[PDB]
């Protein structure tokens, strides 16, 4: 991961700040308000646009791929949007509780992680299993890398990384677009894909006056 | 030659100097030591040309300081609109403006607070507002509240414009000195292309949008159906319907024949017996004369080709065997003294506010003004005190100017040299008119008191007793009377219904306006009026003209503008700068400024405003209660003070609550300052010196060593504090009187 | 002309007056919506100005209904859309 | 007034008093012995206080006097 | 050179150099004395050669659909004034495939990639013809002036090889810029005036000229 | 970034975003626990 100062730019023509070099992967020199320009806030800001990305891809896949399969007629699943307000077998409340502690066990170990790289790699019951990482951000191990695509070359690892960000990046549009979507139409996202499809010149945000 | 001159890139913009506090003068930067630098940190962040010594550098702050103003008044119009627009009555009070309270402001439901949502009428609930923002919004011809909502937008469109803007002429095209030094451009733009083309767009707007709107209004037309503004520039036959004129187009302009535009301009006088205001027919007019009058005068200067007049050339001009070389050298006084431009501008602007609040009063140019009593009273105590407030900064910066900018041997001034030859015999003279008019203007009253006191009502001044009337004034209404007949033929009706012209003017059951009587009560407290006035002047040009140098100091210029004192020597120093004389003249424009705000109040409750039956029989507020009460000392404090003051203390439980708890607060606000007044510092820094050891007796002695305020910052807050209270509790005992009463 | 309106206005009071009720209420129940229940936390996402035209709020709703009744295509004043 | 204002602002005012009675035709021959000058500043806080204190007992011996003797409680 | 209204602080830097030049400045303008941003002596021939050619351009797009469809080419409601095609819906509007305001967001993305590109020439003259833009930057490399790129796109037939014909050529493209330029002015003034299209207008004038002038409509 | 956290770190800034918190806390508990006169 070296500096690649001849990488393509969000704006052609411009130049990028210094803090962006090119070693981080999916660089493209936007920083326009300088919200990284100290090291330690690149640091923190390269983690949560990775936890970001990871969870914006798992969202945009819960709400993508159910609502097509539901329009299709292999599934029965209800709307996302109300997906929360529904009963389930607890209350909601409960199971926030409990997604509380689980997810914060694991967070707690993300930011020990996060604030000093070595600490937290190693299992606290079972001294002998072990997190093969090396990089903040990617874990690895069997528990979080059991295909072993996670290590490699130092040069398909950066296109690797970028492709996750990028995809991330994407997914993190698309969440947001639904959501006011779903806000602003009455309806799914399918259905807005359809409705455009038909006449893409008025089924559009104008077509709400 | 006059061109565009700027600088690229002077100022880099970063953060870096965001946390380094006091960077813009070399003391303050290092840091402090006691709590003062806390102080003097505030006291210092707008002082320019303090900061640095070039010309350039503080032309640039100020303007840019003037965007970032900018910025801040269209955000507030902005708010102004918008709270119109989504939390107000205006559609409801445009259908019955008579019945109907104006509100824009509602509170939350919290901790009780909700009872200040008062029955305003029109099925609402909230704050009755007293800014006259409804008529204006009538005039214009706004009728829905979707217009309302565009103009807040645009406000806010105005607001970022501003604040890039400042930005912008700041850290990227920042001009240069001689750019600003362009004052014959100047006075030619703000001449014809501020205030000539803004009046011409208005006038345009109100032949356009306003006129036909407030026909249909007046006519009795629901505002639900007038056709839309853009309806009467779309098809022209609307608009040829009310004014046949409109179907000749513009070639009666062209032609000279502009009598076939009388039906929308007209020269009418008097007010809108429907509306109670000025015809709008006459107001565009005005609007459209005074376009072409401001349009040729802002041709009168030379600035790149030859035709035109130089300032410098006009003030070389003018002098005297009295005066020796004249007006020569103030060009190169106005052109490198910020200060002066200053101290002119704000007495202008004050001056000018004051007759602002005058003519507002007497010729209510809003419809549905004139009948509501509390916004005429609020709208004419808020521009007196505006302009009272701008007069004393104008003495404050004439001082600054003579203390920093003045120097003989560079920038000499054969007038102001003169001037400051002979400031005695000037202010011997001023405190001689000020004890003479003080004496023959309040010793009167108090003449009256002690013949009443003495139950000898045949020896007092009164119109029942020796007679003091207002001769000349009564002569000059009847001359306005008769203007339309002689001296006016062409106007129809006077410029004012006070001038005597024996008509009343009545809306909805309501006085809007008559011919206000004059007598002794008058003729005494016009001379009140002019004693204060003239003990005001005295402080400030005592201050203004002594600032330099005086006999007892001969170098108070090296002291500084704004400095405690010179010690106890030659028996006392205090209060020598001309900073303290500024702090003096604050209390006697205040004092002015509340006789002046009492005397309307009263006036207006006594003569004018009332209420009229369908018989023809007029009942005032206060019964005329004025010509005979308004002439001792007790008749204010028993029928004016004690009397209308019943309001304010029995709102409690009511939706005017609000106004006693800040009758309340403002008087132990104005209590508060006697504190800061009355002592001095040496006492509050050996009280803190034994708080000092008990935090420190307790490890919890902070490093900043607190210090007592400095002998000039302990006036200063006094003297805020003092206004901050005074004001207030007329404020909110003139609220709560004219909306309960009125 | 002057007494042509006024006989549109003669045919229409009663349903001006119930756009006059229903406008001021709005504006006063805008500053009680969280009190009433009708405009809070989980749908208050945005405005409650757009919640009015897709949840049908109590009273902000009432408003935009009546807002426009009677009145053509483009000379509604306080909608610019209307029926478009 | 003798609290809140205080005393170089009255001795540089005297100081103009005395030139315009210095300069004034008739009043010449008229000349003061003792040279006027502003009150002392711990003077002024006396004589202000004095006219508080004054001003403070007359203002509510008249007040208590007359409201409990115009209805005798 | 022949001069319009020149003076002395328009011929210190009106030398010649420029097409079109007559030393026509009152304002002083172009003057290079502290001139920076939008009144810069390089920014305004810019910004006055891009907008004649705009404007030529647009004359001829007002003026095409009335003059075809007053023959027999164009269908009659596809023939209309430039004002009532849709840009002043007051005026009247046309429908299309799709609606205005969408229309308008695709021509702001076309629009905008083109100018933010034009734009990166003038603040970086060789930068556009380096980053990949599927392979059509190979031909959007510039030449140094901002107001005539030239190159495989902007001038493929190549005329101009030599300086003189490329002068003379410069000469008349901003001669006609100024005057398409005072036409579309022309026409801006006289939609409001009088109610009918350009065309409409000069066909009304040469059928009886002195009842068809500002004079006479000195009534609209 | 740094300096912009130094200045968001000075004393008034700071004040009014603590003071400001505080205000809606107390707001909130007096809008849920409203007319409290004692302590149950
Ligand atoms: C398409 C998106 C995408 C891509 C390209 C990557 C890419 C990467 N991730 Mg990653 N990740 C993603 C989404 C993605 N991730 C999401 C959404 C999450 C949250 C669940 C994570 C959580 C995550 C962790 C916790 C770790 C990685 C790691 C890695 C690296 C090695 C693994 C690999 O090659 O994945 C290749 C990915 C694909 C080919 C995509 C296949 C997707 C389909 C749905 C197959 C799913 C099958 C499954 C059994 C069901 C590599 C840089 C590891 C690393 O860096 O090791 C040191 C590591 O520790 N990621
Ligand atoms: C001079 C201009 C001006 C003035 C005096 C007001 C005044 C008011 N407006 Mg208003 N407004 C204005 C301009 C103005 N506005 C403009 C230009 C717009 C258009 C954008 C609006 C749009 C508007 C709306 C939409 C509403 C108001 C409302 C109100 C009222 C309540 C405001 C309130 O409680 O703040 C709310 C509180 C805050 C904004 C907090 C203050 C923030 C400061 C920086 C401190 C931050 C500390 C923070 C609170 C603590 C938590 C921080 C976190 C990190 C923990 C009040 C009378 C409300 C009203 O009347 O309800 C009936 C209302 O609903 N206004
Ligand atoms: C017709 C031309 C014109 C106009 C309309 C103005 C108008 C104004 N000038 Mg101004 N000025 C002009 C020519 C003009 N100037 C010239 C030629 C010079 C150089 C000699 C100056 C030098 C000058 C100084 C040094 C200062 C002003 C200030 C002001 C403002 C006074 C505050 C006020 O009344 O608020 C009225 C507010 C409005 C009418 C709101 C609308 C705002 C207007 C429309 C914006 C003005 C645009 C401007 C004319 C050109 C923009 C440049 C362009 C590239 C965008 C006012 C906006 C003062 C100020 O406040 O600075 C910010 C100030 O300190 N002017
Ligand atoms: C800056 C202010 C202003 C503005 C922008 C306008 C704008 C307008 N006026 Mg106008 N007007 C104004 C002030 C203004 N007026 C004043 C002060 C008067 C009183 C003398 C008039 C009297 C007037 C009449 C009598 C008429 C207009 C008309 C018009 C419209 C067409 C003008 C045109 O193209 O033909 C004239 C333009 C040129 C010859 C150039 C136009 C919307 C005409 C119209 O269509 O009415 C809707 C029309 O018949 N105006
Ligand atoms: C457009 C008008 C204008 C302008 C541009 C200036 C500009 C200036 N004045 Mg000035 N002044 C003005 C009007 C103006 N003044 C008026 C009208 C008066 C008469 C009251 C004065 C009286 C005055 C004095 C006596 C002095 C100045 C000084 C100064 C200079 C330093 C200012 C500074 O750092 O303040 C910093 C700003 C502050 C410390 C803020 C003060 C906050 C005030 C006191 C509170 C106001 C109460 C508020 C409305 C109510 C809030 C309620 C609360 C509960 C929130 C600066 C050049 C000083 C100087 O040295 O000049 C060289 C100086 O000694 N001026
Ligand atoms: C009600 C309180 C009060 C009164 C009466 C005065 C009175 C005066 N102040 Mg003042 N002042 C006050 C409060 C007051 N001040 C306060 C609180 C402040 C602080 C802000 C100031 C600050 C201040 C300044 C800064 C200045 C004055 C000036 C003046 C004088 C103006 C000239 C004048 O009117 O002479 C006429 C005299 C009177 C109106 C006093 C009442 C006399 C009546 C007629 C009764 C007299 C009857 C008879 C003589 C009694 C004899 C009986 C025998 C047994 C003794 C005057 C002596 C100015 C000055 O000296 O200019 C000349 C001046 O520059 N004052
Ligand atoms: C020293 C003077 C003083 C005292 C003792 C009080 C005391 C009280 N006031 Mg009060 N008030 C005062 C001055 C004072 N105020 C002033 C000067 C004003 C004018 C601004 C007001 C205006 C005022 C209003 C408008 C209201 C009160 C209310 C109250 C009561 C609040 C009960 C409450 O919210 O508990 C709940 C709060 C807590 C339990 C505190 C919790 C703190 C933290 C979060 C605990 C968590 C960590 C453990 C309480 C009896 C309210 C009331 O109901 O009165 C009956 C009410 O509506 N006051
Ligand atoms: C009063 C008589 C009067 O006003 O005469 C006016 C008189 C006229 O002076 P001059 O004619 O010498 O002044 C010529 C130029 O200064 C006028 O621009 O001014 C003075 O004599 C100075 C004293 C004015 C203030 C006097 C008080
Ligand atoms: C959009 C977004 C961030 C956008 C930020 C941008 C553009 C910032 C840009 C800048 O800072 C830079 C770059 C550089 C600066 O100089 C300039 C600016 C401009 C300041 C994040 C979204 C992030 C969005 C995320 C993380 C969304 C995750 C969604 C999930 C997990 C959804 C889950 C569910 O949908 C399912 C799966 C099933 C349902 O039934 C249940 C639920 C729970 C609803
Ligand atoms: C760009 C332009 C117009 C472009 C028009 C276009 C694209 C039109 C497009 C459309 O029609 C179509 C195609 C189809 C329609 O359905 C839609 C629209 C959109 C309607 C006009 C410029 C018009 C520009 C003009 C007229 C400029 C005039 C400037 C003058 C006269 C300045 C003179 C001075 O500056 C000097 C010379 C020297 C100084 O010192 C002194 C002074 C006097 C200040
Ligand atoms: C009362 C008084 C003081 C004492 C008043 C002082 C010292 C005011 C300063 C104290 C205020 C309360 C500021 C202190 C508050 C801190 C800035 C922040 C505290 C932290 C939280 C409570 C906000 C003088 O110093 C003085 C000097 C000259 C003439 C008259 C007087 C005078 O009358």
């Amino acid at each position: 991961f070296a500096p690649d100062p001849n990488r393509p730019l969000w704006f052609p023509g411009s130049t990028p700040p210094p803090w962006l070099d090119g070693s981080l992967p999916a660089d493209f020199g936007f920083d326009p308000l300088g919200l990284a320009s100290d090291p330690d806030s690149l640091k923190w800001n390269v983690q949560a646009e990775i936890v970001h990305c990871r969870w914006a891809m798992l969202g945009a896949a819960g709400i993508f791929i159910p609502e097509l399969l539901t329009k299709i007629g292999i599934l029965n699943t209800p709307s996302w949007y109300s997906a929360g307000e529904l009963q389930y077998f607890t209350d909601t409340t409960t199971l926030f509780i409990v997604e509380l502690f689980f997810i914060g066990w694991a967070e707690g170990r993300r930011w020990a992680d996060i604030l000093k790289p070595g600490c937290v790699n190693t299992d606290p019951i079972f001294p002998n299993n072990k997190l093969t990482g090396t990089d903040v951000g990617y874990p690895g191990g069997l528990w979080f890398d059991p295909l072993g695509w996670g290590t490699g070359s130092p040069e398909k690892l950066k296109e690797l990384r970028t492709k996750e960000i990028k995809n991330g990046r994407l997914a993190m549009l698309a969440v947001m677009g639904a959501w006011f979507q779903h806000v602003y139409t009455g309806t799914g996202p399918i259905d807005n894909l359809s409705a455009h499809l038909a006449d893409p010149g008025h089924a559009t945000v104008f077509a709400a006056f | 030659e006059v061109k565009i001159l700027v600088d690229k890139d002077p100022v880099k913009t970063s953060f870096e100097e965001w946390a380094k506090p006091g960077h813009f003068s070399r003391t303050i930067a290092k840091g402090p030591d006691t709590t003062t630098w806390i102080w003097n940190l505030h006291a210092d962040a707008h002082d320019f040309d303090s900061h640095t010594s070039d010309l350039e550098e503080i032309s640039r702050k100020v303007f840019s300081a003037h965007f970032g103003q900018l910025s801040i008044i269209f955000l507030w119009l902005s708010g102004m609109y918008f709270h119109g627009a989504r939390f107000s009555n205006y559609e409801a009070w445009l259908s019955d403006p008579t019945h109907i309270g104006p509100s824009a402001q509602v509170v939350w439901p919290i901790v009780g607070q909700e009872i200040l949502n008062g029955d305003v009428g029109g099925g609402f609930r909230g704050i009755q507002i007293t800014s006259g923002f409804f008529q204006m919004w009538r005039a214009s011809g706004i009728t829905s509240e979707l217009q309302l909502y565009c103009t807040a937008i645009g406000a806010l469109i105005f607001a970022a414009l501003m604040l890039f803007a400042g930005w912008f002429h700041y850290h990227k095209a920042a001009p240069k000195l001689a750019w600003f030094q362009d004052v014959e451009s100047m006075l030619n733009h703000h001449l014809a292309g501020l205030l000539g083309l803004g009046s011409l767009g208005w006038a345009g707007h109100q032949v356009h949008v306003s006129l036909p709107i407030n026909q249909f209004l007046n006519a009795g037309v629901d505002p639900k159906e007038i056709p839309l503004p853009h309806e009467f520039i779309l098809n022209r036959d609307l608009l040829s319907q009310l004014y046949p004129s409109f179907a000749e187009g513009a070639t009666p302009f062209f032609t000279l024949n502009w009598s076939k535009y009388a039906e929308f301009l007209t020269f009418r006088g008097g007010l809108d017996p429907v509306t109670g205001g000025l015809w709008l027919t006459d107001i565009a007019h005005h609007h459209l004369a005074i376009a072409i009058l401001f349009l040729i005068a802002g041709h009168m200067y030379r600035t790149n080709w030859g035709i035109g007049h130089g300032l410098k050339d006009i003030l070389e001009a003018h002098k005297g065997p009295f005066t020796g070389q004249g007006h020569k050298g103030l060009y190169e006084i106005l052109t490198t003294s910020w200060h002066a431009q200053l101290s002119l501008n704000l007495a202008m602007l004050g001056s000018l506010t004051i007759v602002v609040a005058h003519h507002m009063y007497s010729m209510p140019p809003y419809p549905y003004l004139a009948t509501d009593y509390g916004t005429q009273l609020s709208l004419f105590t808020h521009h007196m005190w505006i302009g009272g407030f701008l007069i004393v900064g104008a003495a404050a910066h004439a001082a600054i100017f003579m203390v920093r900018d003045y120097d003989p041997t560079t920038r000499y001034n054969d007038l102001l040299d003169r001037v400051l030859r002979h400031r005695d015999a000037i202010i011997s003279h001023l405190n001689w008119a000020c004890i003479f008019l003080g004496f023959h203007s309040f010793g009167l009253y108090i003449h009256n008191d002690t013949m009443s006191a003495l139950g000898r009502p045949q020896d007092m001044f009164s119109d029942t007793a020796i007679q003091l009337q207002p001769v000349f004034a009564q002569w000059i209404q009847n001359t306005h009377a008769l203007a339309p007949g002689a001296t006016a033929p062409s106007a129809t009706a006077s410029t004012s219904l006070t001038w005597g012209g024996g008509d009343l003017v009545a809306v909805g059951g309501k006085v809007a306006l008559l011919p206000i009587p004059l007598g002794t009560a008058d003729f005494l407290v016009h001379h009140i009026h002019a004693f204060t006035i003239h003990v005001t002047v005295l402080i400030l040009l005592k201050g203004v003209l002594f600032a330099r140098s005086s006999r007892l100091i001969p170098d108070k210029a090296n002291l500084g503008f704004r400095f405690p004192c010179d010690g106890p020597g030659r028996g006392g120093t205090c209060q020598v700068s001309a900073w303290d004389h500024v702090f003096l003249g604050l209390f006697w424009m205040y004092n002015s400024i509340s006789v002046v705000i009492f005397h309307f109040s009263w006036k207006m409750q006594s003569d004018v405003w009332g209420s009229i039956s369908d018989q023809g029989v007029v009942t005032h507020i206060t019964g005329g209660n004025f010509a005979q009460s308004s002439i001792t000392i007790n008749g204010w404090l028993r029928d004016f003070l004690w009397a209308q003051a019943s309001q304010v203390i029995q709102s409690y439980g009511s939706s005017l609550s609000a106004y006693g708890l800040f009758f309340l607060g403002a008087h132990f606000v104005w209590a508060f300052s006697l504190m800061f007044l009355f002592s001095g510092r040496g006492y509050w820094q050996e009280l803190i010196e034994s708080i000092v050891w008990a935090h420190n007796k307790l490890k919890v002695a902070p490093a900043t060593q607190p210090r007592a305020l400095s002998i000039v910052q302990g006036r200063a807050v006094g003297v805020t504090h003092y206004l901050l209270g005074g004001i207030a509790t007329t404020w909110a005992f003139f609220l709560a009187r004219i909306i309960a009463v009125g | 002309v002057i007494d042509y309106y006024l006989e549109k206005s003669k045919a229409n009071k009663e349903l001006n007056d119930k756009k006059r009720l229903a406008t001021t209420d709005a504006n006063f129940a805008r500053a009680y919506t969280v009190e009433f229940g009708t405009c809070k936390f989980p749908e208050n996402f945005t405005g409650c100005q757009d919640l009015a035209k897709q949840k049908k709020v109590p009273f902000l709703s009432e408003d935009l209904d009546i807002e426009c009744e009677g009145k053509d295509i483009y000379k509604c004043g306080s909608n610019v859309f209307w029926k478009w | 007034m003798f609290l809140i204002s205080w005393r170089g602002y009255w001795q540089e005012l005297i100081e103009t008093l005395a030139w315009a009675h210095e300069r004034t035709p008739l009043a010449n021959l008229i000349r003061w012995r003792d040279k006027p000058v502003a009150l002392s500043i711990v003077q002024a806080r006396l004589v202000g206080l004095a006219h508080f204190s004054v001003g403070y007992i007359f203002t509510y011996a008249a007040f208590l006097i007359a409201s409990t003797s115009g209805k005798f409680g | 050179r022949q001069l319009w209204f020149a003076s002395k602080q328009s011929l210190s830097y009106l030398n010649g150099s420029l097409p079109g030049d007559y030393g026509f400045d009152p304002l002083g303008l172009s003057d290079p004395e502290g001139a920076g941003f939008w009144f810069q002596p390089r920014w305004l021939s810019y910004g006055e050669v891009f907008n004649g050619r705009t404007a030529m351009v647009g004359v001829i797009g007002c003026l095409a659909p009335e003059i075809l469809g007053k023959a027999g080419l164009i269908p009659p409601e596809t023939a209309l004034p430039w004002f009532k095609t849709g840009v002043f819906p007051p005026a009247g509007s046309y429908e299309y495939w799709a609606d205005p305001y969408t229309l308008f967001v695709f021509e702001l993305g076309l629009v905008g990639f083109a100018e933010h590109r034009r734009y990166q020439d003038w603040s970086n003259p060789g930068s556009m013809g380096k980053q990949y833009f599927l392979g059509l930057e190979k031909g959007l490399g510039g030449s140094g002036d901002p107001a005539y790129p030239g190159g495989p796109f902007f001038n493929p037939l190549g005329l101009g090889k030599d300086e003189k014909s490329m002068w003379d050529y410069k000469v008349k493209e901003v001669k006609n810029g100024r005057l398409a330029m005072l036409a579309m002015l022309g026409f801006f003034v006289q939609a409001p005036v009088t109610g009918v299209g350009p065309y409409q207008n000069l066909l009304d004038h040469l059928a009886d000229p002195f009842n068809n002038n500002i004079f006479t409509n000195f009534k609209f | 970034m740094r300096d912009l956290k130094t200045y968001l770190s000075v004393a008034p800034v700071l004040s009014t975003l603590w003071f400001g918190a505080l205000a809606g806390l107390l707001i909130e508990i007096n809008r849920f626990f409203p007319d409290a006169l004692t302590f149950p």
